[PDB]
RNA sequence: GGUGAAAUUCUUGGAUUUAUUGAAGACUAACUACUGCGAAAGCAUUUGCCAAGGACGUUUUCAUUAAUCAAGAACGAAAGUUAGGGGAUCGAAGAUGAUCAGAUACCGUCGUAGUCUUAACCAUAAACUAUGCCGACUAGGGAUCGGGUGGUGUUUUUUUAAUGACCCACUCGGCACCUUACGAGAAAUCAAAGUCUUUGGGUUCUGGGGGGAGUAUGGUCGCAAGGCUGAAACUUAAAGGAAUUG
RNA sequence: AUUAUUGCUCUUCAACGAGGAAUUCCUAGUAAGCGCAAGUCAUCAGCUUGCGUUGAUUACGUCCCUGCCCUUUGUACACACC
């Protein structure tokens, strides 16, 4: 299993229409100077580490 | 009272044009009365670009979108498509947006 | 009612009349 | 419990003599039998491949061309031309609003007697500096055009058969000839040949197919 | 490079169509369209439903031999609506993420000059 | 297949799909616009023929020949009627599947007349700018169509031109929009709906509270449907317009 | 005091093995658990009004559902869509 640790740079804003989710733009600490943004389920603050399970995907809006 | 100077639409110097039908619910209307949408979209999507490119040979291609004429019937046109609508004087406003 | 259909009221009506003052020829 | 997959007979499709290629691809029949083989029963028919896949370059990358089969020999099959068409993103491009469309044709025969009617289709453009939005012609300016170019376009056809025809529209010549007389006129871009297409062919003449054969 | 075909997509509402022949056009292969593959008849048009007759229209195509393809997508066209359905869109993606091959697609959705005065009548359909 | 969802419907008769090719009739997509033309209805594929027209240009010609018009007359969307042809499409009627308490409907299927054309009728549309025509005067603005005039304007190169397209300023006559309003109006608004109690340029037409009623009657036109002309008795305090707040 | 006001003792030892479709309340000393005083009251709280004790989980958001407000818009309603 390929595990990919990312550090959180800014909180975006609440997507989902029920709204419990949030868009965030992270820097993965390995390999740095990259950055996507992914969509959250908890509560999140700037400088949180996300563990994305697969490295290169991403959403935008949802419903 | 007239609610309109340009009455329904675009028509003087002419008093007959010729009716299309509303691409939605096929309802006729004179061509100058329309309110028409040029649509542009690409024949891929969203997200059926990268899936594209990557099983397809040929170096990236063309992506050559589709291209129609849009009419619409006013009654359609308040349904979905633009309208909205507006106060005395924002009607007046002819600019796109 | 729709004045249209007031009209064709009337119209029948107008027949009608024309029919039965015929038969009185 | 049958799949005519086990049954079929397959087949190999071999372009004419030039562009660049006459490797094409591949086909489905039936064995061939005593009472209706594979030979006689299809054949023929017609393959619609882009240009831009026959010569490779993508300049070409509009322009489809219609192959038909004539004759077949050892799992080989060669082809002919049954005419030449445009792609639809690319005239839904071409077609822009604020300006002149302006179309033209004729029905036209050749020496090895091939007759075919070929269109064309040429757009005003504003010209550099040019303050007005949109630059239409003056419909005397459509008629002159119209003749010009079915003037230019009489004189290309019937011209050694489809075969030099095919030489001549490939690389645009006519083209250039249209914009040459009509800029004494018209700004005008675009300007291509778009459909031609085929009504009545000769007889078949097994001699001649094979010249563009080796 | 590959064995070349058609694939020729035709994505209407209330179904989707798609069916692989060979390049000449006259001998064709493996359709299974949309409406095969779930039924709640008013399913059979869907993103979903095309899918799952993408992957069972992919199977046959490797399975005969076609490893590559050339797609015409298609709408209703003529006098009717003219727009690419829902499932035509799914069913090109799930016709690629199958592993096949494409290139060089276009519109084959009929257009007319325009003319045969379209259904519905001049009041238009109304509800 | 079709829909919100379904069903009537089509499928060993290989439906739906594909391919090559053919037939018939209709329409003229995109280009198409606050753009063109005609008395209005109306007019959009190509080319040939036939006659017609406005604007402009004009140190040409005639010289009041004109403006507007009861009677009268030419044209007149769609539908409709007569007699041939045509009859792809969509489709008043009718028959069906559904929905509904009902559902003679809306939605779906089939589909007669019709839709097209020839020869004849019919003369009506919110036939609308709901706004007569000719003349004069009164105010600012940028686009655009046609004609014309001005240029040591730009671009097309061939060797400079000549042309052609394009730019700038002017000027006639167009279709329209913008801003104002001196002025007008009950207001909405209006370069006319302005130059009206400081009330007169010429001329045509219509209306005089609401219903009754475009009804009755006569005349007249029509094959028919119906068109044109068109009252009264009786009844009634409102009907109506624009705008304001709810 | 029987149709048994309440309390006490012995005996009798039911349904109920976490509850379908649905639906209520709630953001910190709060929710939930827990008893107490007061109202009523001659007698009778499985009710309510307040009280303190023990003391969490999870949001710290949105407009998807539902409810209501706000403009815009239409009106022939003004006894105002009953
Ligand atoms: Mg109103
Ligand atoms: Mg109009
Ligand atoms: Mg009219
Ligand atoms: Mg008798
Ligand atoms: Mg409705
Ligand atoms: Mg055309
Ligand atoms: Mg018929
Ligand atoms: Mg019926
Ligand atoms: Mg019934
Ligand atoms: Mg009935
Ligand atoms: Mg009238
Ligand atoms: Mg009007
Ligand atoms: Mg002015
Ligand atoms: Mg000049
Ligand atoms: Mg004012
Ligand atoms: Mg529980
Ligand atoms: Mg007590
Ligand atoms: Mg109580
Ligand atoms: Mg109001
Ligand atoms: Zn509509």
């Amino acid at each position: 299993t390929p595990v990919t640790l990312a550090k959180v740079i800014k909180v975006l804003g609440r997507t989902g229409s029920r709204g419990g989710v949030t868009q965030v733009r992270v820097e993965f600490l390995e390999d740095t100077s990259r950055t996507i943004v992914r969509n959250v389920k908890g509560p999140v603050r700037e400088n949180d580490i996300l563990v994305l399970m697969e490295s290169e995907r991403e959403a935008r809006r949802l419903r | 009272p007239k609610k309109r100077a340009s009455n329904g639409r675009n028509k003087k110097g002419r008093g007959h044009v010729k009716p299309v039908r509303c691409v939605n619910c096929s309802k006729s209307i004179p061509k100058d009365k329309a309110i028409k949408r040029m649509a542009i979209r690409n024949i891929v999507e969203a997200a059926a670009v990268r899936d594209l490119s990557e099983a397809s040979v040929y170096p990236e291609y063309a992506l050559p979108k589709t291209y129609n004429k849009l009419h619409y019937c006013v009654s359609c046109a308040i349904h979905a498509r633009i309208v909205r609508v507006r106060s005395r004087e924002d009607r007046k406003n002819r600019a796109p947006p | 009612m729709r004045a249209k259909w007031r009209k064709k009221r009337t119209r029948r009506l107008k027949r009608k009349r024309r029919k039965v003052r015929a038969r009185s020829k | 419990v049958v799949d005519p997959f086990t049954r079929k007979e397959w087949f190999d499709i071999k372009a004419p003599s030039t562009f660049e290629n006459r490797n094409v691809g591949k086909t489905l029949v039936n064995k061939s039998t005593g009472l209706k083989s594979a030979s006689d029963a299809l054949k023929g028919r017609v393959v619609e491949v882009c240009l831009a896949d026959l010569q490779g370059s993508e300049d070409h990358s509009f322009r489809k061309i219609k192959l038909r089969v004539d004759e077949v020999q050892g799992k080989n099959l060669l082809t002919n031309f049954h005419g030449m068409d445009f792609t639809t993103d690319k005239l839904r491009s071409m077609v822009r609003k604020w300006q002149t469309l302006i179309e033209a044709n004729v029905t036209v025969k050749t020496s090895d007697d091939y007759v075919l009617r070929i269109f064309a289709i040429a757009f005003t453009r504003k010209q550099a500096n040019q303050v007005k939005r949109h630059s239409y012609a003056q419909s005397s300016h459509i008629r002159a055009i119209r003749k010009v170019i079915s003037e230019i376009l009489t004189k290309e056809v019937q011209g050694s058969t489809l075969a030099q025809l095919t030489s001549k529209l490939i690389p645009e010549v006519i083209n250039k000839e249209i914009e040459n007389a009509t800029k004494d006129i018209f700004p005008l871009q675009n300007i291509h040949v778009r459909k031609v297409k085929l009504l009545k062919q000769p007889k078949f003449d097994v001699g001649a197919l094979m010249a563009l054969h080796g | 490079s590959q064995v070349f075909g058609v694939a020729r997509i035709y994505a209407s509402f209330n179904d989707t169509f798609v069916h692989v022949t060979d390049l000449s056009g006259k001998e064709t292969i493996a359709r299974v369209t949309g409406g095969m593959k779930v039924k709640a008849d008013r399913d059979e048009s869907s993103p979903y439903a095309a899918m799952l007759a993408a992957q069972d229209v992919a199977a046959k195509c490797k399975e005969v031999g076609i490893t590559a393809v050339h797609v015409k997508i298609r709408a209703t066209g003529g006098t009717r609506t003219k727009t690419p359905g829902p499932g035509g869109q799914a069913a090109l993606r799930a016709l690629a993420r199958s592993g096949l091959r494409i290139g060089r697609i276009e519109d084959v959705t009929p257009v007319p000059s325009d003319s045969t005065r379209k259904k519905g009548g001049r009041r238009g359909r109304r509800l």
